[PDB]
């Protein structure tokens, strides 16, 4: 009800106590983790721990424990059983979600603010003292298949996986589901080196959603000893750039073609990410025919069959990809893809106009407030803010940061791109999709 | 209907026979014949014994 | 083997006719039969399941 | 310091006024930067007959095409450049337009939402280009094991009955609809009384009255004898479809029985008793360890890939039921666990699984309003069928006032003994007969 | 729910089959009378006396 | 401190009385542990379940050992007998655990 | 501005423990289903979307 | 496509009650199974004697 | 496909030629997964109308006299190849291919373009071919000359 | 053809409870009563219904 996008809230009558407002409390322990407390006195309380354990983070021996970890949730551990875990989130009937890209790994739970603390215990036991007992773990290792086989059934969430692949020879190239080979393979003494190394105060934080600072700051640091030092991640990654196809006869071709971008907090990132509306990525409009969108709108002429382009901006802590993806025939996969490509190029050229630029500033800013207007995902803005940086930025500052964003600082980011080394990633009928060195 | 019904093991199976088994649906009257002549049989046996008990 | 002994005393006393003598062998012989049963080999199976650390 | 019932006491209040012509302007203030603003409407499929079936759906296509004051794209260019996004959708009994923008863009907002719906446009090109392209998700459709399933058990459940009708409607009536139908549509169901413009967000509820007086007072209401037309009662109908293809891999199955309706208190014991029986679907980390006996089972021996508990609400009729999707070889071995759980709460329920139930449905309440978007459907919603809007505290006090022995009744009055609506899809052979089915719906069998 | 008691919820069960249960016991009652007209139960119906 | 509640067991002291029951009960005798002749129930079955490949495997041998003993009604030699110390229980452990999982299991359901 | 959200770039799996298993974030493909092609295909070994507590 | 079928017309075998779209099914609820019953009570209690 | 990919240097070979080439020498020779079961009868006709002719055959017999070759090799067809959007005239393209699948021996293919049979280009490689070693002579060797 | 694939669509599939069924090794002498019994059984039905031929 109050704190649903800004962390400083507008005065709002103070009587009651619970109908008004408050500022936000933001703390950091000397052990180095990190509580930001939340009181908006809504009658739902959520709580997320937010960990820099990604999918990222796993080395080549041990692919896929991210996977099995983000399943790992609901079992035995060293306070509650898996059944007492199961029974007690639902007789409340709170949940109980992880949420995990491939630098982050997040602990989320969501009740009512009255049994707030029950949630607490099952929180802490199941992040930090876990059992992992050896038949638990066995008995959970064939729903990485059941998994891996429904999050891919959406032909775009494997263009993705593999885009990261062919760009990256190191951490962020890992994809965030365990490989086909690993399912099996993974076993209790890798998810306790992976819990011990990659969970500790300097790389997690502790965000909550309607509760005071004491009981937050009380139930956070107990046992966090060292640094994800076990293998890749922990000693920074690096980019490559490369082109993998995939046939698999499907009717629609899904293209990814990206370069290399700014990480997030740089301000580079933030050119790309207002040339990201420029290119256009994603509707506005239902069933509209999208005539601000230039990728689309330059596509359109020409190719007068069912295709679909958006601009594609996946920025990390380290790196970022940037490009466009692009959904077609088969039959004219490539023109779809070469004139969008071209599109970019004409922006790069320093063909673009200051009201492009100032409606792309207006969807950025739009699209970031509802972003964070949720109750779920301002916990996720938030959290994530308290671990890539040591502090949390206001909307209205970040609204600053856009608004000072010059219009040559678009050009150049075009340009990064046009000019980059690219990374293709196809899938489909690629009878008619062109390579790398075709553009 | 009230549960996963469970067990499964014993002499109800052999009688899935007489309610779940599959059977065409214009199958007419001349085929009672076949059940009456097991109520048939079993009426036999019923009265003959009583009638032993006295023969 | 105690109530098998005691099955046998009981098919030995039962072709025997009712007097002083199998009056009371054969009370003491039912009143074993059920006793034996019911309480003497649950309580043997318990004795057991201590002597064996379970 | 602030408990699960002083938080619910502290929401903010909706505020509903009625314009000249009947229309009803709500809001509920807030303090976020972001709002959006809607119309919802009286209009779908049931309020359409056989020769017009499926106008709701041309019209809303058409809607956002063009109007008098911004033909062609413009009407769209307006809301791309400003950064709002743009939805619509619509159902058998209501239809909806609602864009999300910043607080600020309040004003723009709602001028254009009055355009959209005074001032469609419907050109003769429009509607031939449109026509093809309704034409192509109907075959789309088709693909939807959910909702073809669905559709059907709306087809047979209220057979003969104007809820029996899709909302797109039967190809047939898209080829042969005309522009004279679209419009003597829009001229019959888009009036005033019938309409409720709801927003939440950081905007005051006096600048949205005062907008909606500015833009919204060129509309008309009570146009001619027929005026506000009123609704007919729909017959629910115990029957059975079964569209065999052995083709498909899964089964999708849905069983229902004829619901309270919207107004009807009976919801909330209803809503609770869902809960218990709750829902699973092949991915859930409980295992055998979830609560409820039905998913339990489901997930202890496989049973099936995905179900689900629904409590479709209407005007006078619903259809309260489940659906599942399994194997061809467990249609038989889950359709006797659904019904027995059924018949548990019917008959003998425990205090200890209506306390989880309640709960439940008190997180489901709460966390179903995440934002402005989710408000504003339940605060337009609920002014076309609740009449008022329920405010989160009296739904606690409903709530709270259910216990085994509520259950118990209200399951037996809706579920025990009732012939109940099948619609099957798939390989649909192990679906046990209809007898075997409506005889599952009483134990002893005395 | 509360805190793991000792065989509440059972006694809940048991008392919703309680009517059914005592309504179940006349058909084993007036059915075996029934069945053999037993002569002191079949003197207080006001037909069958 | 074993053998009977009694200080004194009756054939003098009562440690004494559990290592002349082992010898007595003759299951050492065919070279079985205590652990592999308990009754399987559907809490030692899932328990078995939980035992570790290295020493389910060795239970199984032992079994299979001794119904060829027991087939052939004959016993290992005196110096392949179990000794009593020796025997360690492998599967307390484990059965203590299904205990405990049943117990909340069974008294979470009434509440 | 620092999520995977926000800039609607990369992926982020959710696995529940009451809710359905979800991945995804924004990347073109509701501009595709207006010239209607992706069929939506068929719910071979899968779970049901847009999940269920609300 | 899906959408254009249309279950067929069961007036001919339908009870006099149910006949009407418009009236509710759940009014005769009750007597409608209630007449089904008394078919079968009646023929159990036939054969009890 | 299964059986003939046991061998993992059958798997690296069919990845070489994948990453090397776009055009016709870079189709495996065996079906795709996903083209298993949806191969169609009029595509097995099609393939025969277009390769197996005359032209592109060629007759060897041993122990056979050639007047039982040549008449029954008097009932041949006269057409050609046809056209491909992967296979046709093949050009070089050069790429890398790396699959993970955690087995204990890893195994490399590291190649570049040589020349085409008939060239006298390429009785060179071959030649060098040896030179670098192309095989054990030796059973058990430690291949000292290579 | 499979000579294990017997004669199955037949009687004879219950017969392999007497022919292919699974039995511990270490059975004695006392599960022989288990046999001997039937043989009583049969050899009392025998003997029973040719003394009924003259009682
Ligand atoms: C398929 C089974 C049977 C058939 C078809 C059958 C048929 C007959 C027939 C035709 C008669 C001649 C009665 C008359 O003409 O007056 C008869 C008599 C008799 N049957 Fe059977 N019978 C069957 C089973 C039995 C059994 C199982 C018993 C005894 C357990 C039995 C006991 C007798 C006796 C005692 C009579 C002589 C008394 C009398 O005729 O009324 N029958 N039976
Ligand atoms: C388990 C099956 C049976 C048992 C245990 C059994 C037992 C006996 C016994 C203990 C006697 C007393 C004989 C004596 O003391 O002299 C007897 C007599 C007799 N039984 Fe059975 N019987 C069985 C089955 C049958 C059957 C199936 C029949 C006819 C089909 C039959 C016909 C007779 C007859 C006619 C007698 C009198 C003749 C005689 O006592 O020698 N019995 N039976």
């Amino acid at each position: 009800s109050l704190k649903v996008a800004p962390k400083v809230k507008a005065t709002e009558a103070p009587a009651g106590v619970p109908p008004h407002p408050q500022d936000l409390e933001f703390t950091r322990l000397p052990n180095g983790l990190v509580i930001a407390s939340l009181e908006n006195y809504a009658p739902a309380s959520r709580i997320g721990l937010f960990i820099k354990a990604g999918s990222r983070y796993e080395n080549s021996n041990n692919l896929g424990t991210s996977h099995l970890l983000r399943l790992a949730s609901s079992l035995t551990t060293k306070g509650a059983s898996s059944f007492k875990i199961t029974r007690g989130i639902e007789a409340v009937g709170g949940k109980l979600s992880v949420t995990s890209t491939r630098e982050n790994m997040a602990y989320t739970v969501e009740c009512l603010r009255d049994d707030v603390d029950i949630l607490m215990e099952f929180l802490l036991n199941v992040t930090t003292a876990p059992e992992f007992r050896r038949w638990e773990v066995a008995a959970l290792q064939p729903q990485l298949r059941i998994d891996k086989a429904v999050a891919l059934q959406n032909p775009q969430a494997h263009v993705i996986e593999n885009l990261h692949a062919a760009a990256y020879r190191n951490a962020l190239a890992n994809s965030l589901y365990c490989p086909d080979y690993r399912i099996g393979k993974v076993t209790p003494v890798e998810l306790h080196d992976y819990v011990q190394n990659h969970f500790t105060s300097a790389r997690m934080a502790l965000i909550g959603l309607g509760v005071s600072h004491p009981v937050l700051k009380q139930v956070a640091e107990q046992f966090l000893n060292i640094r994800g030092g076990l293998g890749l991640s922990g000693a920074k990654a690096k980019y490559h750039g490369g082109e993998i196809r995939e046939q698999n006869g499907d009717s629609l071709v899904h293209a990814a073609l990206v370069a290399e971008s700014a990480a997030i907090g740089s301000a580079e990132a933030n050119a790309f990410s207002v040339l990201q509306h420029v290119l256009g990525a994603g509707p506005h409009v239902k069933r509209g025919s999208n005539a601000t969108s230039s990728l689309y709108q330059a596509v359109a002429k020409g190719v007068h069959e069912p295709f679909d382009v958006s601009a594609f901006n996946a920025s990390y802590s380290d790196s970022g990809l940037f490009g466009f993806y692009t959904i077609s025939q088969a039959a004219s996969a490539g023109d779809v893809i070469k004139a969008a490509y071209n599109q970019v190029k004409t922006i790069a050229q320093g063909n673009l106009s200051n009201p492009d630029v100032q409606a792309a500033k207006n969807k950025l800013k739009a699209g970031y407030l509802m972003s964070v207007e949720s109750s779920e995902g301002f916990l996720d803005e938030v959290g994530s803010q308290a671990l890539a940086a040591g502090s949390y930025t206001p909307p209205s500052t970040v609204l600053q940061q856009i608004d000072a964003v010059a219009d040559a600082d678009v050009i150049n980011a075009a340009k990064k791109f046009v000019s980059g080394r690219k990374s293709m990633a196809a899938s489909g009928n690629l009878g008619h999709t062109p390579f790398i060195d075709e553009l | 209907m009230t549960n996963i019904r469970k067990s499964h093991p014993l002499m109800k199976i052999v009688n899935n026979a007489f309610i779940d088994l599959p059977a065409p649906s214009n199958i007419s009257s001349w085929w009672n014949f076949g059940s009456l002549l097991g109520i048939c049989l079993i009426l036999q046996i019923l009265t003959g014994l009583f009638l032993a008990m006295h023969y | 083997w105690a109530l098998v002994a005691d099955l046998l005393t009981l098919t030995w006393i039962g072709g025997q006719p009712v007097e002083h003598p199998y009056i009371t062998i054969g009370q003491l012989a039912s009143v074993l039969y059920f006793l034996l049963i019911l309480v003497l080999m649950p309580t043997a199976g318990t004795i057991e399941n201590k002597l064996l650390k379970w | 310091t602030a408990t699960y019932a002083q938080a619910l006491q502290s929401v903010p209040e909706t505020q509903v006024s009625q314009l000249d012509n009947g229309l009803r302007v709500a809001s509920e203030q807030s303090s976020q930067p972001t709002c959006t603003v809607g119309v919802w409407i009286d209009a779908g499929s049931r309020y359409e007959s056989e020769k017009n079936n499926g106008a709701g759906y041309f019209v809303e296509h058409l809607a956002f095409k063009g109007t008098k004051n911004r033909p062609g794209n413009a009407l769209e260019k307006e809301v791309e450049s400003m950064g709002a996004h743009l939805n619509a959708y619509s159902t058998r009994e209501h239809t909806a337009y609602y864009i999300k923008a910043l607080s600020k863009d309040l004003p723009k907002a709602v001028e254009l939402l009055a355009d959209i719906v005074q001032n469609c446009s419907l050109e003769d090109s429009q509607i031939e280009k449109e026509r093809d392209v309704i034409l192509q998700e109907l075959q789309e459709n088709d693909t939807s094991m959910r909702d073809v399933v669905f559709n059907y058990l709306h087809a047979t459940a209220f057979q003969g009955t104007p809820l029996a009708q899709s909302v797109e409607g039967p190809s047939e009536n898209v080829r042969k609809l005309s522009r004279a139908d679209l419009t003597e549509y829009l001229s019959r169901h888009y009036k005033a009384p019938r309409m409720v413009l709801a927003a939440a967000g950081g905007l005051e509820h006096r600048q949205l009255l005062d907008l909606a007086q500015k833009h919204f007072s060129g509309l008309s209401g009570t146009y001619d004898e027929d005026a506000v037309p009123t609704l007919s009662p729909c017959r629910f109908t115990g029957s059975q479809i079964c569209h065999r293809e052995d083709g498909l891999p899964l089964a999708h199955v849905a069983i229902a029985v004829e619901g309270p309706g919207w107004a009807h208190p009976d919801n909330v014991a209803l809503q609770v008793a869902n809960a218990i029986i709750g829902h699973y679907d092949c991915t859930y980390g409980g295992g055998a360890h979830l609560s409820s006996p039905l998913a339990s089972i489901a997930a202890t021996n496989k049973l099936c890939q995905s179900f689900q508990t629904f409590n479709i609400c209407y005007a006078d009729t619903g259809l309260l039921g489940a659906h599942f999707v399994c194997d061809h070889m467990s249609i038989d071995d889950m359709m006797f666990v659904l019904q027995g759980q059924w018949m548990r709460l019917c008959t003998s329920a425990t205090e200890s699984e209506v306390l989880r139930g309640k709960n439940l449905l008190r997180n489901a309440l709460v966390s179903h309003l995440d934002g402005t978007t989710p408000v504003c459907e339940d605060i337009g919603r609920s002014l076309l069928t609740y009449g008022r809007r329920i405010p989160l505290a009296e739904w606690e006090s409903r709530i709270a006032e259910v216990d085994a022995r509520v259950v118990r009744e209200v399951c037996s009055k809706y579920f025990y003994d009732q012939c109940p609506a099948v619609a099957g899809f798939g390989p649909i052979e192990q679906l046990p007969d209809y007898n075997r089915i409506r005889s599952g719906m009483f134990w002893l069998r005395f | 729910m509360l805190t793991r008691f000792l065989g509440p919820r059972y006694r809940q069960l048991a008392r919703n089959w309680v009517p059914t249960a005592s309504l179940w016991g006349a058909v084993g009652a007036v059915g075996l009378v029934w069945a053999t007209d037993w002569r002191l139960i079949l003197d207080w119906v006001p037909y069958i006396n | 401190m074993a053998g009977r509640p009694a200080v004194s067991a009756s054939s003098r002291w009562l440690e004494g009385i559990r290592k002349w029951y082992y010898n007595a009960a003759g299951f050492n005798k065919l070279g079985l542990m205590r652990d592999d002749t308990i009754h399987e129930n559907d809490d030692v079955k899932e328990a078995i379940r939980r035992l570790p490949e290295n020493l389910y495997d060795d239970r199984v041998f032992r079994i299979k050992r001794a119904l060829d003993l027991s087939m052939r009604q004959q016993i290992l030699p005196k110096e392949q007998w179990t000794k009593y110390e020796e025997d360690k229980s492998y599967l307390e452990p484990y059965l203590k655990e299904v205990i405990r999982e049943r117990k909340e299991r069974e008294e979470w359901a009434k509440k | 501005m620092l999520s995977v959200a926000a800039r609607s770039g990369p992926f982020a799996p959710v696995l529940s423990a009451t809710s359905r298993g979800v991945a995804g974030a924004l990347r073109p493909l509701v501009q595709a289903a207006v010239p209607a092609t992706s069929e939506s295909p068929v719910l071979d070994l899968k779970r049901s979307v847009l999940c269920r507590e609300s | 496509s899906h959408t254009d079928i249309k279950v067929p017309d069961f007036s001919d075998y339908r009870r006099p009650e149910v006949l009407d779209s418009t009236k509710s099914s759940k009014e005769s609820s009750e007597a409608r199974k209630g007449f089904s019953y008394l078919v079968t009570a009646t023929t159990t209690v036939g054969v009890a004697y």
